[PDB]
């Protein structure tokens, strides 16, 4: 029985809940090799070694934080917890496809950790440039190890695209119009669309890759009329997409959250929240070349790129305002899940902010590959999608558990949470403006204030983690049981119980016209 | 002569095929005299000009494929 | 949300243990990497 | 020129338990949206059931984005919390 | 150089990074209104007991949402594309050095006259003298004329680098079978450094650019000893 | 299959103790695992 | 259940498909790296078997068991829909790198397009039979389609065949073209672009040529009615996308980069 | 109909594709091999192959493609 | 050929609880047992080739 329930699951809740675990562990993962690179950092001169160990850690922290643990837990956790719930379907289009997906994952993280293990690791930055990632400057199996843990997380985020979309699409009650859907069920239809876009074009790029280092190809080697820039194209058609599919199931979840807690039947705005969220996944695809900025580029080309990248400020001001008229009015109540949502709401806002800032070319020269990058992307990473994460997760804990957390220890965990962040981010915008690079082990004596405040950040974050581990135990020790929610008028996925039946809708919802 | 001037053939960041040309255009030239026994003096505004832009080991390389029978370009 | 009473209470001492024991869990295996950082 | 079974032949399980019902006008596998009644009262809209409760969703308004969620009873009519439109349960 | 408990930019010692300067500051006030907006609209939404819950008519307000930002960000890209094209402009440099990126140092050439070219590497920490920099001197400065355009060539024998001076306000990627191109300018004599700027290997931390600026005359005797 | 609370995960509940043990080595192995690989690349 | 969606039995298969992946990929690095061809080969064996148990428990769900519903077919379609979205995307990476490298030609290829030393393939040979091959297998797999929804069990059989033959052609004549090429993948990035492009294309023609077989043989067993075929319409749509990936590659790589 | 896709496929399809079989056979027989010059951006070996010698392509073919050194 | 269907539709049908992986009979025990014994075996051996180029 445990086998046929947990490794040979067509439900999508165990399947969701198999991600949550997934996702958890990575985190753990992601937050070790952070404060590594902290623990470097937090002193002038080398703790580690040079900049190769040092910048494994640093690849592979991005590759578990992003592939292993936002993706998994937004998409893979909270998308199939909750997206059949709030459409009343009785599973997935595709119930056993969306076991797969999750089943690639765990030997996708194998072959990150191989990658590590072998030769001397692959220190390449998560972009993966040749000619550093090509078989000269990277010899032996550490890239192309990273390169096929690539490969099964593509395989295994398409199938799940094409499942969610399918589902979106096909498994609504008769009655409801796509006009109809919550929010984050539209956040996860659109998110679904740009992986099925972007990550094919991923996989042709690292499979390029793949050829030149294995089998005597020269797609990015000019010996045979390659070009290195070829392939940070094909990258960043990827890479600036693959953003917003890690933001957008956050804005999905801010806007049920900040509903829920500010209690109101609806969020503000519904059609220009949804008509937010199409044009920054639109405007997504087409601003790709912001990321190199100092390649060489022609001036007409940098121009375009500079008001392109700007102009997703538009939509996502509008839901930014929206989510602040949510909350005007409302019966406010104080969650731990809206604290969440509110340190999102201004924390996105500031990395949002700091990201026009460096979609201007002339002023990005002095700031690409400085910590004002490193800052931007936590801001809207770090303090952005994990808040989202965070937020949902205490919010929707006792729908998948049954049981209630302790929220005094809730609101502990979000106040040390805030503190370490902005300790550790803060001051890297100040490290960027006065010229501090990217992927360096060491620094000159300068930089040295601002680095030493901000590794004691880390480790006030590290505190709020350790703190999570242990608010989650206490629920699952002390098993208080759920007997009321407000609000199922507007909140279905609550209306089945805590936790739901294995299978819900079996009679499905009635909708009338 | 102090370096070679803007050339709005190659107006960019990437000025690659500006160094191109010339090496190539001053090889072109030095073999169009050397060929009639004219003056390869005619010559020396490109070699100045892609001495200036080219790198060091380019120009190495490419003199030595010519040498080789190996340079892909024509001259 | 309301909820039932705790069918396990867990004491102020219990959870000191659970919470003494967590934070061992992630702090010991990489203190005694970083103690050992040199004899690397 | 022959040899293809049909549906009417060879469709086999819900297929074809949808395929019949579909012939006769009916609906057991809620394939079809209900057409609303004037939801008063006297004539409440009549929702089936293989059981004694379903979830209602109510869209109050044409083109309303927000759908309103209840458990329907076997019993007396009950109303939408929103609009008051009344629905009666049909096990 | 960067300097202990440094907030902002590094001060300008080229015009186009006194551009960079203002339009920062014109940029910064945008980004502290809006963001202490959004905190203060947040802090005021959460201080009432105050109700309003019914549904709530957005277009009239959308408007507002959509026109201003759209101003704003007209606001910013003007003066932003006026510097991109001022460094785009056409300008007649009076030298040409070339830069080649390496596992780990510059080399650097400087061939409109003479076949003149050397290595530049970090001085190592233990062979510092008394008041130099950790991780930032190297053995052979890059000795240009003051107050001259200069064009810097900037390529690669190896893997990426990429060539970066802040205080000239200066970044140029250093790829292999590419030859980019800037224009460097400075406005005084002195020493400015710059640091390896895309991930490069064991010592990408390690090979820095130090430029020298000095009077013509000065430039020209170093050249001619430099043979 | 076992329906409700402690009931619809892969991990036992039952005793919060083994649980704890449980939760331990989980989230332990995770963020120790990161230390091992430096440790290993430094051995090498 | 009152509603007409699918609840799959739980199955083994997504569980082997993933450690198939995990033996394919450690398998690619032990070949590339440590001279070992047995984790790949173990790979490709439990990959295959996993394909076929997958497909026979769709085909068992559908034809014997009856659960393919309007609804459940609707959501099939979109399905491979979506799928044949995410391969045209895939094979837009390849195109943007032969635009990339034939539109700027560095040095290094003499600066021109074909490079210095290559000679490149007469499209009017070959690759335009191949063209002849793969259109007119288009015009025959609509005949099959025609074939099938008319009730028409030989003629569908014989178009269907007929379809498969070009299929095997087309393959078959690129493996000649392949081997008689006078130019290599290590031919810089004209065979760079060449044969990566061509040969995702020819597996792609190999995966195609399978999936008709495959309906091929599930119409001899009478599988197929005349209105509920979704495997063959989905092996169709698979079967124009292979046509017109080709058409482009033709026009792009064979004929405007010659 | 099938009926006018039948037609079609004998009509027009499979009559094009023996027109070009007849064009490919009639230009077909082996064209002389070029010169043999060591160009450094042909015959690419920055990694052994993981087959043969290492120095062989795949679908090598020893009458028109030469190896780094020339032909066999 | 004779058209089986109905045969199958009552093997794939008989109300005996098997999953649909095992419906067909003793064969599909015999192919599930080869794919999951290469696949967890391939997996060990995955780990061991690993241990293996861990260290030089
Ligand atoms: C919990 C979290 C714990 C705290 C985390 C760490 C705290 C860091 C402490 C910083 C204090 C620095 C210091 O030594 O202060 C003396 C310093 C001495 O003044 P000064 O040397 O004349 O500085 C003038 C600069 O020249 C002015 O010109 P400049 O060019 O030198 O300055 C530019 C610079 C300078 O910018 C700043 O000074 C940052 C101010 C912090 C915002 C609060 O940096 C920035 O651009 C920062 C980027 C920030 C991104 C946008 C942030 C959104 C704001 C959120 C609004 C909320 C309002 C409430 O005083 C300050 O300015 C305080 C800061
Ligand atoms: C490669 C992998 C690719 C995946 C392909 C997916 C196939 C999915 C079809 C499926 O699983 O159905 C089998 C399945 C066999 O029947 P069943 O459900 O297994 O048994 C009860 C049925 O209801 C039986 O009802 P029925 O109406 O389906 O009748 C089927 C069968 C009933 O017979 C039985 O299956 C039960 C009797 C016990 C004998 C068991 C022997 C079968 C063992 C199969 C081993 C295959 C392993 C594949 C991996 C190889 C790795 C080394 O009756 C027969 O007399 C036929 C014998 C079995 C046909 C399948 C033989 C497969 C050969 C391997 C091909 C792969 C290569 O039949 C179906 O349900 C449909 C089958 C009709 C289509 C089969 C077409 C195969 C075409 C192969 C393509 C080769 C491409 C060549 C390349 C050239 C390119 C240029
Ligand atoms: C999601 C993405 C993400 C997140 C969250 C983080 C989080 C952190 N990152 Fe970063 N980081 C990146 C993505 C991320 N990072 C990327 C892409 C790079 C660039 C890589 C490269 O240059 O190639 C990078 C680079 C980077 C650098 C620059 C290195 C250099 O240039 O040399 C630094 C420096 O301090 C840093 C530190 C940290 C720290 C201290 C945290 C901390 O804030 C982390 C604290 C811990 C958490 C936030 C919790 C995590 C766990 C969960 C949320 C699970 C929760 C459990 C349940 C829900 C059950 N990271
Ligand atoms: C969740 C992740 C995420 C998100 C959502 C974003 C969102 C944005 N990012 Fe960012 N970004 C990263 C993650 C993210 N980014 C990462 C990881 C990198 C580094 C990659 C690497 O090199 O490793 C990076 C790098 C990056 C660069 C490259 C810099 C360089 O390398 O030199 C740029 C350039 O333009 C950019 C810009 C933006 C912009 C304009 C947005 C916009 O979408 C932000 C829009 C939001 C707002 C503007 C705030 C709310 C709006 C209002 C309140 C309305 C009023 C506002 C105005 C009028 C301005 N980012
Ligand atoms: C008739 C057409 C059918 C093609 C089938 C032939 C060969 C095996 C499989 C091919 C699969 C397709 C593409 C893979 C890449 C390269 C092969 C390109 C096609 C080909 O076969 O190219 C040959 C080279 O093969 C080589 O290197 C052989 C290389 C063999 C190892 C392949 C490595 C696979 C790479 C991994 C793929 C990753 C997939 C990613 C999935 C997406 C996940 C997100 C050309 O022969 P040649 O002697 O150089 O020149 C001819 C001279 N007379
Ligand atoms: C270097 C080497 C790396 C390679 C790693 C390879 C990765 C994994 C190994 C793959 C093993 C595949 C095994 C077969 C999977 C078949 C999936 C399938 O066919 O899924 C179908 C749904 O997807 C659909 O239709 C439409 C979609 C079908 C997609 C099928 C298989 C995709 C495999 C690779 C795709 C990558 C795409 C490449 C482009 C980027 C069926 O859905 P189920 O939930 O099963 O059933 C639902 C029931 O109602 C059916 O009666
Ligand atoms: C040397 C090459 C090795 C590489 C491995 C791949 C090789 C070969 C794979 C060939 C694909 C075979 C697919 C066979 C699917 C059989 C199942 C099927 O066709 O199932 C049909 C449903 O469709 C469905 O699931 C639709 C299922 C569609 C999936 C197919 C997608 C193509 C697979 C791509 C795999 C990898 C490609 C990526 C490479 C980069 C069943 O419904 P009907 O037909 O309506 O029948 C019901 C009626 O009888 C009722 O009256
Ligand atoms: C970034 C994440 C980590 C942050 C910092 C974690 C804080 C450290 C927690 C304590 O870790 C321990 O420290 C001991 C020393 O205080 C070590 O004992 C070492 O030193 C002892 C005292 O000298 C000896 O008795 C032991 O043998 C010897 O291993 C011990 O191994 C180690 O587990
Ligand atoms: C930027 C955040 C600030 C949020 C501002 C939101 C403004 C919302 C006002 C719209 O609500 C209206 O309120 C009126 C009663 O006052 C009603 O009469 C009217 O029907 C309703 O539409
Ligand atoms: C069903 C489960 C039980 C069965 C387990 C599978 C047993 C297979 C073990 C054989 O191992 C092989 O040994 C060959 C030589 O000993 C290798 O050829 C290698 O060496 C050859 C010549 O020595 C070269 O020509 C090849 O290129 C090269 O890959 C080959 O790679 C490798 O697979
Ligand atoms: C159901 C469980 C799954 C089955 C798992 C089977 C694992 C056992 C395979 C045997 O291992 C092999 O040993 C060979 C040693 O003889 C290696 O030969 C290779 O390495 C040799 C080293 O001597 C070289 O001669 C050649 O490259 C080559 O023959 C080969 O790589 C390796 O696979
Ligand atoms: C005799 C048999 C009848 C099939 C049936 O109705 O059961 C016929 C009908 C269609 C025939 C097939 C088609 O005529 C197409 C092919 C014609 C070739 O000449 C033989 C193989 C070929 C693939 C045929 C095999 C076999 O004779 C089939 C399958
Ligand atoms: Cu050179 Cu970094
Ligand atoms: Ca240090
Ligand atoms: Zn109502």
């Amino acid at each position: 029985m445990f086998i046929n329930r947990w490794l040979f699951s067509t439900n999508h809740k165990d399947i969701g809940t198999l991600y949550l675990l997934f996702g958890a562990w990575a985190g753990m993962v992601g937050t070790a090799l952070s404060l590594l690179i902290r623990a470097e950092l937090g002193q002038p001169g080398t703790l580690l070694g040079d900049d190769q160990i040092y910048n494994v850690v640093v690849t592979a922290h991005a590759f578990v934080m992003i592939f292993f643990m936002v993706m998994p837990i937004m998409i893979g956790g909270f998308g199939n917890w909750l997206v059949p719930l709030m459409i009343g379907a009785p599973d997935m289009a595709f119930p056993r496809m969306n076991n797969m997906s999750f089943w690639l994952l765990p030997p996708s993280f194998l072959l990150l950790l191989a990658s590590s293990m072998v030769e001397a690791g692959a220190g390449t930055g998560w972009t993966v440039y040749p000619p550093l990632a090509g078989n000269l400057a990277h010899a032996g199996a550490s890239v192309d190890l990273t390169i096929f843990s690539l490969h099964l997380a593509g395989v295994s985020s398409i199938l799940g695209a094409i499942n969610f979309i399918t589902t979106i699409i096909n498994m609504k009650p008769p009655a409801m119009s796509q006009y109809q859907t919550p929010l984050f069920v539209w956040s996860v239809m659109i998110t679904a669309v740009l992986l099925l876009l972007s990550l094919p074009v991923l996989a042709a790029g690292i499979t390029m890759l793949l050829t030149d280092r294995n089998l005597n190809t020269t797609f990015f080697d000019p010996a045979g009329g390659g070009d290195p820039i070829l392939y940070q194209h094909l990258f960043w058609f990827f890479g600036h997409p693959e953003v917003y599919i890690l933001i957008l199931p956050g804005f999905g979840m801010i806007s049920h959250i900040v509903t829920y807690y500010s209690g109101k039947k609806e969020p503000f705005g519904y059609m220009g929240m949804v008509w937010a969220m199409m044009s920054i996944g639109f405007l997504g695809f087409i601003v790709w070349a912001h990321h190199m900025f100092t390649v060489g580029m022609d001036v007409d080309t940098r121009a375009y790129f500079t008001s392109a990248t700007m102009i997703i400020a538009i939509p996502t001001g509008v839901k930014v305002f929206s989510w602040l008229a949510t909350l005007h009015g409302g019966n406010i109540k104080w969650s731990p899940a809206m604290m969440w949502a509110l340190g999102f709401i201004f924390l996105f806002t500031v990395g949002g902010l700091t990201g026009i800032v460096l979609a201007n070319s002339s002023l990005d020269i002095v700031l690409h590959d400085t910590y004002y990058v490193v800052a931007h992307f936590h801001y809207v990473l770090s303090m952005g999608a994990v808040f989202a994460i965070m937020g949902g997760f205490v919010h929707w804990f006792p729908l998948f558990s049954g049981y209630t957390l302790n929220d005094t220890w809730a609101k502990i965990h979000f106040a040390i949470m805030f503190v370490g962040v902005n300790m550790t981010f803060f001051p890297q915008h100040f490290l960027g403006l006065s010229g501090m690079p990217r992927r360096y082990s060491d620094y000159p004596d300068a930089y040295t204030m601002w680095n030493t405040i901000s590794s004691m950040g880390s480790f006030i974050s590290l505190t709020a983690v350790m703190l999570m581990v242990f608010i989650i135990w206490e629920a699952f020790a002390s098993k208080r049981e759920v007997l009321t929610v407000d609000l199922t008028t507007t909140n279905l996925e609550w209306l089945n119980g805590c936790p739901p039946p294995y299978h819900t809708f079996e009679e499905p919802t009635y909708v009338n016209l | 002569y102090q370096t070679a001037p803007f050339d709005s053939r190659f107006p960019n960041q990437n000025q690659t095929r500006n160094c191109w040309q010339n090496y190539l255009d001053f090889h072109r030239c030095e073999k169009a005299m050397t060929a009639k026994g004219g003056d390869v003096s005619v010559c020396e505004w490109y070699r100045r000009v892609y001495k200036s832009l080219c790198p060091i080991s380019w120009v190495s390389t490419w003199d030595d494929r010519r040498a080789e029978g190996t340079f892909p370009g024509k001259i | 949300i309301t909820a039932k009473p705790a069918k396990t209470p867990t004491s102020p001492k219990e959870q000191a243990i659970g919470l003494s024991v967590t934070f061992l869990s992630f702090l010991l295996p990489a203190g005694w990497v970083l103690y050992h950082l040199d004899n690397y | 020129g022959g040899g293809v079974p049909t549906d009417e032949e060879q469709a086999t399980g819900l297929e074809r338990e949808v395929m019949l019902a579909a012939r006769k006008g009916q609906d057991p596998y809620n394939i079809l949206a209900p057409k609303a009644t004037s939801g008063t009262k006297e004539d409440p809209n009549l929702v089936p059931s293989i059981t004694n409760k379903r979830i209602v969703g109510c869209i109050c308004e044409e083109d309303n984005s927000t759908v309103i969620w209840f458990w329907l009873h076997k019993g007396e009519a009950q109303r939408c919390p929103s609009c008051g439109t009344h629905y009666k349960l049909v096990p | 150089m960067a300097y202990p408990m440094q907030l902002g930019f590094q001060d300008a010692t080229s015009p186009i990074m006194e551009e960079l300067l203002h339009f920062h500051d014109h940029t910064l006030m945008i980004v502290f209104l809006i963001s202490s907006l959004v905190l203060y609209i947040i802090s005021l939404m959460l201080t009432t007991k105050l109700t309003h819950t019914s549904t709530m008519d957005a277009q009239e307000v959308e408007t507002i949402w959509t026109i201003l930002p759209a101003i704003i960000l007209i606001l910013i890209a003007l003066p932003s594309l006026r510097i991109l094209y001022m460094m785009d402009e056409i300008n007649n440099p009076s030298l040409t050095v070339k830069t080649m990126g390496h596992q780990w140092y510059w080399s650097y050439e400087y061939t409109d006259y003479e076949d003149l070219s050397f290595d530049s590497y970090m001085i190592p920490t233990s062979e510092l003298k008394p008041g130099e920099l950790r991780l930032l001197e190297v053995d052979n400065r890059v000795v240009l004329p003051m107050e001259m355009t200069i064009r810097m060539l900037v390529s690669s024998e190896d893997v990426l680098h990429s060539w970066a001076v802040p205080s000239l306000g200066l970044k140029t990627d250093a790829i292999p079978g590419r030859l980019n191109q800037t224009t460097l300018m400075s406005s005084r004599p002195g020493l400015y450094y710059g640091q390896c700027s895309e991930i490069c290997g064991s010592n990408h931390s390690f090979m820095p650019i130090v430029l020298e600026l000095v009077p013509l005359k000065y430039f020209e005797k170093w050249s001619a000893s430099m043979l | 299959y076992e329906e409700g609370p402690g009931k619809n995960i892969p991990f036992s509940v039952e005793n919060k103790w083994r649980l704890l043990a449980m939760m331990t080595l989980f989230f332990g192995s995770g963020f120790a695992a990161p230390f091992f690989i430096v440790r290993h690349q430094l051995l090498k | 259940q009152t509603h007409a969606y699918h609840m799959v039995n739980p199955s083994p298969w997504p569980l082997t498909g993933a450690l198939s992946a995990l033996l394919m990929t450690s398998g690619l690095t032990m070949w590339f790296h440590f001279n070992s061809m047995t984790l790949l080969m173990i790979g490709l064996t439990t990959n295959m078997l996993t394909m076929y148990q997958w497909w026979r428990d769709v085909i068992r769900e559908s034809t014997f068991q009856g659960h393919h519903t309007p609804a459940v077919q609707k959501g099939l379609r979109y399905g491979m829909i979506l799928f044949i979205i995410s391969e045209v995307l895939f094979f837009t990476g390849f195109f943007w790198a032969f635009y990339h490298s034939s539109l700027a030609p560095t040095p290094e290829l003499g600066g021109c397009w074909p490079p210095t030393g290559i000679h490149p393939l007469n499209p009017l040979e070959v690759p335009l039979l191949n063209t002849s091959v793969l259109l007119a297998s288009g015009v025959s797999i609509t005949w099959a389609h025609h074939s099938l929804m008319e009730g028409d069990r030989k003629h569908m059989l014989q178009a269907l065949f007929i379809t498969i033959t070009l299929g095997v052609y087309f393959t078959l004549l690129q493996a000649s073209e392949y081997y008689e090429a006078p130019f290599t993948i290590s031919d810089g990035v004209y065979g760079s672009t060449f044969f990566v492009a061509t040969g995702f294309h020819g597996l792609h023609v190999i995966i195609g040529s399978t999936f008709l077989i495959v309906c091929f043989f599930r119409q001899l067993k009478f599988h197929f009615t005349s209105n509920h075929h979704f495997g063959f319409e989905a092996a169709a749509w698979y079967w124009h996308f292979v046509d017109v990936v080709w058409l482009f590659l033709y026009v792009s790589i064979y004929w405007w980069g010659s | 109909g099938a009926r006018t896709w039948r037609f079609l496929t004998f009509g027009l399809a499979l009559p094009s594709v023996a027109l070009c079989t007849l064009n490919s056979w009639l230009h077909s027989g082996h064209r002389e091999r070029p010169a043999f010059i060591p160009y450094h951006h042909l015959r690419i070996r920055t990694k052994p192959f993981s087959w043969g010698d290492g120095n062989h392509t795949f679908f090598h073919n020893p009458r028109v493609n030469p190896l780094p050194t020339g032909y066999e | 050929f004779e058209n089986r269907v109905a045969e199958k539709q009552k093997l794939f049908q008989e109300d005996n609880g098997l999953p649909v992986h095992l419906k067909g009979g003793a064969t599909d025990n015999i192919l599930y047992r080869v794919t999951m014994t290469l696949c967890l075996g391939g997996t060990l051996y995955s780990l061991y080739c690993l241990g293996w180029a861990s260290f030089p």
